[PDB]
């Protein structure tokens, strides 16, 4: 009997049979390499779809600009970036007038959040691109670089406290002359380390200043450096990104069309509503149509220049310092420098020797000596490559950055409804990069003449439907957003699951972290009871194998579980141990928004809650929700290097060998026998030669002559 | 033998530097510089709290009279330790003594 | 409601829905909101075995509410 | 150097036997789960 | 060497119906046979063929005594209801390393009653899901397998 | 550890600091020097830290090593490491010998 | 019958023991530092 696991699909739907296909919604490791290579395809991609624009050379940064805006509309079906402004505009002006006060609410609700906003915000956010080292830092070290580089430069703006003012200082330090900054660099070692001769080289860091011409930093702020995001970008756009972003948020809470910022079961209420809301106003006996859109390229089709034309009709009525601080964005972004990242790699088989070529250096060998796709590549490339290593992009969106301000071009391209005043109407959903279209006809025919026009509108607009990846069937069965809808049937594709493991702050936070990740998973992704009550299995499970603290009552043997067993046999009330004392979990669907101190209060035994509670204990000392007991302990975070200058300058004067050499013969005779705790090497150094002098005595390995001997000289040095 | 380390120790002493580094570089700093020597920062938490508590002494530990209260021993197990540390300026304790 | 969105994850999901009421200091009717769930389970219990009725009435006659028979109460 | 692009194979036959044996039930199992705390509401039993 | 050499090897020239036992392995068969064994034989009780290449089974003398056989490391694929036909008295069925396709090659032993331990070993047929239960209830005669019906007990 | 035994240095024998009463796994009651040789193998720490300390080999290549054995100045008394090459065991004679 | 007897061998599973003949004598453990060595019976 050969199984076929398809065959499933005989006895079962296929969206209830495919569901949950992949355990895992972020990144597999096996991922196609994203290096050089792939960036410098996309930025080849970008420049292909839009090479039929307008060509010049910028005069501010003096690199290659693409313009496809208001160019020559498509002859054919392949990808296009030509999006005319007059189609966008109208587009808009629809939108405007279904939703009349929705732009000017909008703009004007995020004018003021961004008035009461502060600087710090910002640090919220994945890794970014600092750009006086030129590298990829967490986002409140590149603010604090950022920060410290632009008080070098007489800007102040973090002081004041303001967004606005900080967004100020860039755009003024986007105009210096010369422009000052710290940056680290590295520098080999020669301080001694016992691997077999007391002697090794590493590389330690120094803080230096180094100052960069105006064109240097322009070119750098632009810059979008690459660690499915492609890119990352600085801090010198993050405010005007955080703005814009905000702003077209306000305006999609209040589309019915937008797919977002919706989670949970308010997702399927989306999808019904909008499926039955179809069905409802369709033609008595016409036919209703539905299509799992996606579209193709889509954040290499999208140009910056009409997300500001957008970001400009949308705040037509407003304060023109606010016109001008959303601007400031899409301009930035269509000035967008892509960096290429580490470089290649090329080997030499007869002698065994390999090299990494860098990026600047990418041209400086023939091009006969990279393979064919490499070498096409790059001949495709030169014309949009900088003697730094970068390459210029104007068009392009390089994935999520603008992604509300997508679903909203999205959803104007969805609010035209008609063309031609044909017999269709159309409407749907769209969450920033797929869309469900709708359409109600009287036949079929009319159906897809409709599907065609919005084709066709959508291409006007710059969106590229995806026709290898799109189909149409008669409504009441659809997918959106890894989302399969089936007459009233809802399907999820992918689905995050817990991580094996603990969150890894401590026993009772981590515990309430777990469960509450697993009360969000129920909530968000719709974990059914049954994989939840599983989910709770396992995190106990890898809780206890973690902390090494299984049941009191197990047979299991460690350190911890001695006292865990004592505790167990001298306790009454066993219910109500902790599940980190080797106690019974209790932990259900019905309760796992309650701590387990407060589900175990009541059968805790007295004396053992005045150990766990005791409010001065020695281990507490000084989101979730847990309860501070004995269990809410820290554990040790102190590494790193700390009295850099004093460290570095007696590392730096000549004897620090010799005094290593001393200390390790005699402290590691003995495995601990320092005494600790501040004491000066030399104090302790005195105090172990009067010891071992006096033990040598004692035993007779030495003379009265050399004890005396011994004792001037100990007495000498002063600690006796 | 004690007089040759003495005899090496004045010798060493004649010089400024290697005085001037031993009378202020503490024992506990001596262990700092052999941290980064041969020591770094890792990642990935749920790993990382693994590992520490397997460790002796991975908890910090208050000062205080409820923290000597707790003994050094029990049963053949250690608690915790006497000699003072340096990041958290205090005494360290080991898992168990949670328990405890 | 204040008091429901934070059991959500207990009473509605993508395809089924619980019915759950919430509750607070509803003390006084103690004995009977006592009697009729204890009721209700020896209904649950004879349903299901053959000849409901003898195992009704010795469960019925066994049952005490923690100082009293079932019969008092009722 | 040329990217070294996976060659093109036929159907494996031993697929099938892997599927066919790793569904059969032996007479071994390696799964040991913690305790959950009694179920109450309906939904818990019938998740239990 | 060949089935004769064998043959007279074990009889040393003897009456045919004097033992009881056969060994016919690393022998040489025209076109895949087990010939040198004449239908005159009455009583046999142990049988073993091993890599003498069979590749059907259709030559055996008809007998009423024999218990035990073995047949390993041949390309025999076919139907065997005719040991039925030929000896319905088989209690050790030896297929190990045979070659059998699916599980119909192995389904005429059903006629057969007296069978009680059966085996196949790194066969084609053994590579699928529930072939220990579908032989199971295929065979009901059987009360062993290539050894782990419930216990472990030794020919 | 082996050459020190040999040599019987003073410092060797006043270096001792358990007993010697072992054996081989036949039971037999061995010299003293090869009782010595077992002793310091398995406590090599203990003639070494009496031993004494010596200035490094100040030189072109000459250099010193510690007690743990690793290429760190302050060397033992006497011993020195030479980054060369030492080509020793000439006149392999195989010259006649007797066995008892 | 017994004790501990090294010589018999290890601790016979229950596989060994479902499939072991009368009159056959075997060790098992009942738990971690007592060991027993037992004797089949046809009763």
């Amino acid at each position: 009997m050969n199984i076929n696991p398809y065959f499933l699909f005989i006895d079962v739907p296929i969206q209830a049979a495919i569901s949950t296909t992949f355990p895992y919604t972020g990144v597999p490791p096996y991922s196609h390499g994203t290096g050089t290579g792939y960036t410098i395809d996309t930025v080849i991609r970008t420049h292909e779809y839009s090479n039929k624009g307008k060509q010049y050379i910028s005069d501010v940064t003096g690199c290659t600009m693409v313009d496809p805006t208001n160019g020559p509309l498509p002859e054919d079906n392949e990808p296009s970036a030509y999006a005319q402004l007059d189609c966008v505009l109208e587009a808009l002006d629809r939108m405007d007038e279904e939703h009349p006060g929705l732009f000017q609410a909008a703009s004007q609700n995020a004018m003021e959040t961004l008035m009461v906003t502060t600087v710090d915000k910002l640090t919220q956010g994945r890794q970014t691109f600092d750009w006086t080292v030129c590298r990829n830092q967490p986002a409140a070290t590149a603010l604090n670089t950022t920060i410290t580089s632009f008080r070098l430069n007489d800007l102040n703006g973090a002081d004041k406290g303001g967004l606005i003012p900080f967004c100020q200082d860039i755009i003024d330090s986007l105009d210096r002359p010369e422009m000052t900054f710290f940056s680290v660099k590295n520098i080999k070692k020669k301080l001694p380390a016992k691997n077999r001769k007391g002697f090794l080289i590493k590389r330690i860091p120094m803080k230096v200043k180094d100052k960069i011409t105006k064109v240097e930093y322009i070119k750098r702020a632009l810059s979008l450096n690459t660690m499915r995001a492609i890119a990352t970008a600085g801090i010198q756009i993050r405010g005007f990104v955080l703005v814009v972003e905000n702003l077209a948020k306000n305006i999609c809470e209040n589309l019915e069309q937008s797919g977002l910022p919706v989670g949970g079961n308010e997702k399927k209420a989306k999808l019904s509503n909008a499926v039955a809301k179809m069905l409802s106003n369709c033609p008595p006996g016409g036919i209703s149509m539905t299509v799992t859109g996606d579209n193709t390229k889509w954040n290499e089709c999208l140009n910056p220049r009409i997300f500001l034309a957008m970001t400009e009709r949308i705040t037509r009525d407003s304060p023109i310092w606010f016109r001008d601080f959303c601007s400031i964005a899409p301009v930035l972004f269509s000035n967008k420098i892509a960096r290429l990242g580490k470089g290649f790699m090329i080997t030499s088989k007869t002698k065994r020797l390999k090299a990494q070529i860098p990026c600047p250096d990418l041209f400086s060998i023939p091009l006969e000596r990279y393979n064919e796709e490499t070498r096409a590549k790059l001949k495709k490339l030169k014309p949009f490559f900088n003697e730094e290593g970068t390459a210029s992009l104007s068009p392009g969106m390089m994935m999520g950055m603008f992604n509300m301000l997508s679903t909203v071009l999205g959803v104007a391209a969805l609010g035209i409804k008609n063309i031609g005043n044909k017999e269709y109407l159309w409407d749907g959903l769209q969450s920033s990069d797929d869309f469900a279209l709708f359409v109600n006809a009287k036949d079929e025919e009319t159906c897809m003449e409709g599907i065609n026009d919005f084709y066709r509108t959508c291409k006007l607009l710059g969106i590229n439907m995806s026709k290898k990846k799109s189909y149409c069937n008669e409504t009441g069965m659809f997918e959106f957003t890894s989302m399969f809808y089936r007459d009233g049937f809802v399907s999820n594709f992918a689905m995050e699951l817990p991580s094996f493991g603990v969150a890894g702050v401590n026993e009772s936070a981590d515990m309430a972290i777990g469960m509450t990740i697993i009360k969000n998973n129920m909530i968000n992704n719709g974990m059914g009871p049954a994989t939840a009550q599983t989910a709770i299995q396992l995190f106990i499970a890898d809780y206890r194998y973690t902390y090494k603290c299984h049941r009191g009552d197990s047979k299991v043997e460690g350190k911890r579980m001695k006292i865990i067993k004592e505790l167990w046999e001298n306790t009454k009330g066993r219910d109500g141990l902790l599940v980190a004392d080797g106690g019974p979990n209790i932990y259900n669907l019905r309760n796992l928004h309650i701590p387990e101190i407060v589900l175990k209060y009541n059968l805790m035994d007295p004396e053992y809650k005045g150990r766990l509670l005791h409010p001065q204990n020695p281990f507490v000392g000084h989101d979730y929700d847990a309860v501070s007991g004995t269990h809410s302990w820290r554990t040790k975070r102190n590494r790193s290097i700390l009295n850099t200058d004093q460290r570095n300058m007696i590392l730096e004067e000549q004897c620090y060998a010799k005094c290593c050499n001393l200390f390790e013969a005699c402290f590691n005779s003995a495995s601990y026998r320092k005494p600790v705790g501040q004491h000066s090497m030399l104090e302790a150094m005195a105090h172990r030669l009067r010891m071992d002098a006096r033990l040598d005595y004692e035993s007779g390995r030495m003379s009265k002559d050399d004890f005396e001997k011994a004792m001037a000289h100990l007495g000498e040095i002063g600690y006796i | 033998m004690t007089l040759a380390k003495i005899e090496l120790l004045k010798q060493l002493l004649r010089d400024n530097e290697a005085k001037t580094v031993l009378k202020q570089t503490t024992v506990d700093q001596y262990n700092i510089i052999r941290k980064f020597n041969t020591s770094r920062i890792e990642k990935n938490p749920s790993l990382r709290m693994k590992w520490a508590m397997c460790s002796n002494f991975p908890l910090a530990l208050t000062k205080g009279d409820m923290a000597n209260r707790i003994p050094l021993e029990y049963k053949g197990i250690q608690l915790k330790t006497n000699a003072e540390d340096i990041g958290t300026k205090g005494q360290m304790c080991s898992i168990a003594a949670v328990t405890w | 409601s204040a008091e429901f969105i934070e059991m959500l994850h207990c009473l509605q999901g993508e395809n089924w829905r619980q019915i759950y009421h919430p509750g607070g200091n509803k003390l006084t009717e103690s004995r009977s909101q006592s009697m009729i769930v204890a009721c209700r389970k020896i209904i649950r219990r004879s349903i299901v075995a053959s000849n409901p009725l003898e195992l009704a009435v010795e469960i019925a006659n066994k049952t005490v509410i923690d100082t009293e028979p079932l019969k008092s109460c009722l | 150097e040329e990217p070294k692009i996976p060659n093109k194979c036929r159907v494996a036959a031993w697929v099938q036997t892997e599927m066919n044996l790793l569904s059969t039930l032996t007479s071994k199992r390696a799964l040991d789960l913690p305790e959950i705390g009694p179920d109450v509401a309906p939904v818990e039993h019938v998740g239990s | 060497m060949e089935m004769g050499r064998r043959i007279h090897l074990e009889l040393r020239n003897r009456t045919p119906s004097d033992v009881k036992e056969l060994v016919l392995d690393n022998s040489r068969s025209n076109e895949g046979k087990l010939e040198g064994l004449t239908d005159e034989f009455e009583e046999l009780e142990f049988l073993s063929t091993i890599n003498v290449g069979l590749t059907s089974i259709a030559n055996l003398p008809k007998l009423n005594k024999l218990k035990k056989l073995e047949l390993s490391d041949n390309r025999v694929s076919g139907g065997l209801e005719v040991l039925a036909e030929k000896c319905p008295n088989l209690t050790h069925l030896n297929l190990s390393g045979n070659k059998i396709k699916d599980l119909s090659t192995i389904e005429p032993l059903k006629k057969l009653e007296n069978l009680k331990s059966l085996d196949l070993f790194n066969c084609e047929v053994t590579n699928l899901n529930d072939y220990r239960e579908n032989v199971f209830k295929l065979l009901p005669q059987l009360t062993y397998l290539d050894g782990y019906d419930r216990d472990d007990k030794e020919a | 550890i082996l050459c020190m035994v040999f040599s019987q240095d003073t410092r060797m024998f006043q270096g001792v600091r358990g007993e010697i009463n072992f054996l081989n796994r036949a039971g037999q009651l061995l010299s003293p020097m090869y009782q010595l040789q077992r002793y310091f193998l398995n406590r090599s720490n203990d003639l070494f830290d009496q031993w004494g300390y010596e200035e490094s080999p100040k030189a072109s290549e000459l250099h010193g090593i510690n007690e743990s054995m690793n290429a760190s100045d302050y060397t033992l008394k006497g011993v020195v490491v030479t980054r060369n090459v030492i080509d020793d065991f000439s006149s392999t004679e195989t010259e006649k010998v007797s066995i008892t | 019958s017994g004790k501990y007897d090294p010589d018999l061998g290890d601790f016979k599973t229950i596989e060994e023991l479902e499939k072991l003949k009368p009159g056959e004598k075997a060790n098992i453990l009942l738990y971690q530092g007592k060991p027993v060595k037992v004797v089949k019976r046809k009763r």
